[PDB]
RNA sequence: GUGGGAGAGGGUGGUGGAAUUCCCGGAGUAGCGGUGAAAUGCGCAGAUACCGGGAGGAACGCCGAUGGCGAAGGCAGCCACCUGGUCCACCCGUGACGCUGAGGCGCGAAAGCGUGGGGAGCAAACCGGAUUAGAUACCCGGGUAGUCCACGCCCUAAACGAUGCGCGCUAGGUCUCUGGGUCUCCUGGGGGCCGAAGCUAACGCGUUAAGCGCGCCGCCUGGGGAGUACGGCCGCAAGGC
């Protein structure tokens, strides 16, 4: 049982039931493995800094989340079968490194 | 890994008493601990060598104080075999 | 005959041959010139005079396109490319800026031995 | 000798563990998408590995450049 | 033991972008390439240069260092999982349980070998072009094994600090990585430089000793013949000891 970070990129163009569609089956993919949500931020679409998948934008998720460690691989391989999803990256969580301080 | 739950429990299984930390049989029972989860470690992974290496030290480790016991007070390494199951 | 008048001016640089690719907007080229399209053969195409009548040449055959403003894209590190430049700058045409898109790897492929004591 | 400013001395209270953070961490890159030295940061070796990784992580998700065209010349 | 720390230490899976080559499309024309100078070569079946899309293989730019880790070989994009080593603080626990280590066993760059796969770039052999008195070379155009992966062999090296391992003692100055602390500074571990005493044939070494000592292992005994011959062991072979 560890404290992740799940960051994931998809398609800016989605409507709102495409849209709606993909965060269910996150949500869903998410309760399957078993992984506690302790917050959520959803910065929506932002400006990419090179194009990904040829498109110059991307909407963004990000979920602070608690799983068992032994399944997490097994979970982001699901996270990206939808072609939706363009990316996904798993980190385990770190106490915030402050400089100039 | 190992979780400090599980050290404390073998620990408190194997003090000589209460509050002991460091007798001769805490130790060989930790290093068999670790042992084994480095051996189950590399049945698969057979192809990491430098852990190899490790096991190899911890076994000698395990060994020598194994060996020190025997000296000192054969029942309670007869014992300590006997609890732990090693020697095959 | 398109009648572009404005576009991109791709110099390609090395210490053998200099060349210059002048292109619409869309990158879609329109003329060439190099050392070998002037009457230079050998080594010469390697001189910086022999780029100042290369992009010279590319630049006067983008006039009959009638083009004015360019904006120019430099690659390679070799003999006359900023003699290309200067040629370029003032032709006639009006340059809007300067970038230099030299590809430099992240290190994927071995080099020749000729360029290698790198990677 | 770059004494024209150090980044560090040039920013605020900041994390550099922060991968998410663009308007910061983008002080950090130079006119092209490449990491600067310690020269120019002005960090430490500590802080300066650190906000590597957090760089090459940014850069991954699409928030950094890994390159960039160079103007002028 | 408890609590903290740093790291390219190792194994498995996944993944990202730059570049090269090939293919597809657009646009476009007489050459590109290469050298001291050239030629072979490629190009009117449209090459070079440019934009767009795709496939594949290999290596990870900046960070990056005189830096870090590892016993050595060696280790560098990013993420996750498994896992080894190590340092500091507290003075908690055991109570000499230690050091070394013939033989044994395991690890061991590159090249090389076996089976299967893969093959973008590079490239022994080889095919050409030049140079040259010749050129079985340097330079140029190609190119097979190989380089890459899995499994199994091989056991070598300028495998280098040309410095076996451990412990104790013997001025300091300075730079640096990483902890702790009354955080000008003190204290501890690691990496560098200059230097006290001392040592050394000299160069140099000098708290990271090549100084002063103790323990244990390995090794040397003039050069060539020769790491050859014979024997033995090991190896599919090359060959190794
Ligand atoms: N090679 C693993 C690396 O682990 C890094 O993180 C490593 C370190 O930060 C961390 O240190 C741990 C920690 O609990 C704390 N600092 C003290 C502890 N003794 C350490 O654990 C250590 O000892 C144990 C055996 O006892 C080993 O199994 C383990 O590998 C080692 N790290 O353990 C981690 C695993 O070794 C980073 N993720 C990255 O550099 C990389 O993945
Ligand atoms: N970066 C992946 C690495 O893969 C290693 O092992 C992987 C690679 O060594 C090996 O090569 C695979 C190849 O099988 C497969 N047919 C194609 C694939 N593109 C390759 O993967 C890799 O190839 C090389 C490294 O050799 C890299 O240059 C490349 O970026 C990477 N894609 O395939 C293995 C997996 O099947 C280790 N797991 C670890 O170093 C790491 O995860
Ligand atoms: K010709
Ligand atoms: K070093
Ligand atoms: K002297
Ligand atoms: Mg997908
Ligand atoms: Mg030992
Ligand atoms: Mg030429
Ligand atoms: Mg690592
Ligand atoms: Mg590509
Ligand atoms: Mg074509
Ligand atoms: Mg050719
Ligand atoms: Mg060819
Ligand atoms: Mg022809
Ligand atoms: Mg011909
Ligand atoms: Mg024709
Ligand atoms: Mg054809
Ligand atoms: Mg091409
Ligand atoms: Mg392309
Ligand atoms: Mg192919
Ligand atoms: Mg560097
Ligand atoms: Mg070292
Ligand atoms: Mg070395
Ligand atoms: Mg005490
Ligand atoms: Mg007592
Ligand atoms: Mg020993
Ligand atoms: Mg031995
Ligand atoms: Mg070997
Ligand atoms: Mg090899
Ligand atoms: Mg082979
Ligand atoms: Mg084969
Ligand atoms: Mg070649
Ligand atoms: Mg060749
Ligand atoms: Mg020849
Ligand atoms: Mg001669
Ligand atoms: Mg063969
Ligand atoms: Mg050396
Ligand atoms: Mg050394
Ligand atoms: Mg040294
Ligand atoms: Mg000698
Ligand atoms: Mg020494
Ligand atoms: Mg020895
Ligand atoms: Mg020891
Ligand atoms: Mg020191
Ligand atoms: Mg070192
Ligand atoms: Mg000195
Ligand atoms: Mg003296
Ligand atoms: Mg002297
Ligand atoms: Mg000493
Ligand atoms: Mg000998
Ligand atoms: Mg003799
Ligand atoms: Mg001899
Ligand atoms: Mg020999
Ligand atoms: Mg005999
Ligand atoms: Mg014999
Ligand atoms: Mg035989
Ligand atoms: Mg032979």
């Amino acid at each position: 049982m560890r404290r992740y970070e799940v960051n994931i990129v998809l398609n800016p163009n989605l409507d709102q039931s495409q849209l709606a569609l993909e965060k269910e089956i996150i949500q869903r993919a998410l309760e399957n493995y078993g992984a506690r949500v302790e917050k959520v931020e959803e910065l929506g679409l932002r400006r990419l800094a090179y194009p990904i998948a040829k498109d110059p934008q991307g909407y963004f998720l990000w979920y602070q989340v608690e799983m068992p460690e032994d399944r997490v691989n097994d979970l982001a391989r699901e996270l990206r079968i939808r072609d939706n999803v363009r990316r996904v990256m798993v980190v385990k969580s770190q106490e915030p490194f402050l400089a100039n301080a | 890994p190992i979780t400090k739950e599980e050290k404390q429990k073998v620990i408190q299984e194997f003090a000589r008493f209460p509050g002991d930390t460091g007798s001769t049989e805490v130790q060989v029972a930790l290093l068999t601990l670790r042992i084994n989860r480095l051996s189950e470690h590399l049945k698969v992974h057979k192809k990491d060598h430098h852990s190899h290496r490790g096991l190899l030290m911890m076994v000698g480790q395990r060994r020598r104080l194994l060996r020190y016991l025997q000296r000192e007070d054969p029942e309670r390494y007869r014992a300590l075999i006997e609890k732990l199951g090693i020697r095959g | 005959k398109r009648q572009v008048a404005s576009g991109r001016a791709y110099i390609h640089a090395s210490y053998n041959n200099t060349i210059v690719t002048i292109t619409d907007p869309d990158g879609n080229p329109i003329t060439w010139s190099s050392g070998g399209v002037i009457g230079y053969k050998g080594s010469r195409k390697g001189t910086p005079y022999a780029a100042q009548l290369a992009a010279l040449d590319a630049a006067k055959k983008a006039m009959a396109y009638g083009m004015q403003s360019v904006d120019v894209i430099v690659r390679g590190t070799g003999a006359g490319r900023e003699q290309a430049i200067r040629a370029l700058q003032a032709s006639g045409l009006q340059v809007k800026s300067i970038v230099d898109d030299t590809p430099v790897p992240h290190n994927g492929c071995r080099p020749k031995k000729k360029f290698r004591k790198a990677s | 000798p770059s004494r024209k400013a150090k980044v560090k001395a040039t920013l605020g209270e900041f994390d550099l563990r922060d991968y998410r953070n663009v308007e910061v961490l983008k002080r950090f890159l130079s006119e092209t998408g490449k990491i600067l030295p310690r020269r120019r940061t002005g960090l430490s070796a500590k802080e300066q590995r650190i906000l590597a990784k957090t760089i090459k992580r940014a850069r991954i998700l699409g928030l950094l450049p890994f390159t960039e065209k160079l103007v002028r010349k």
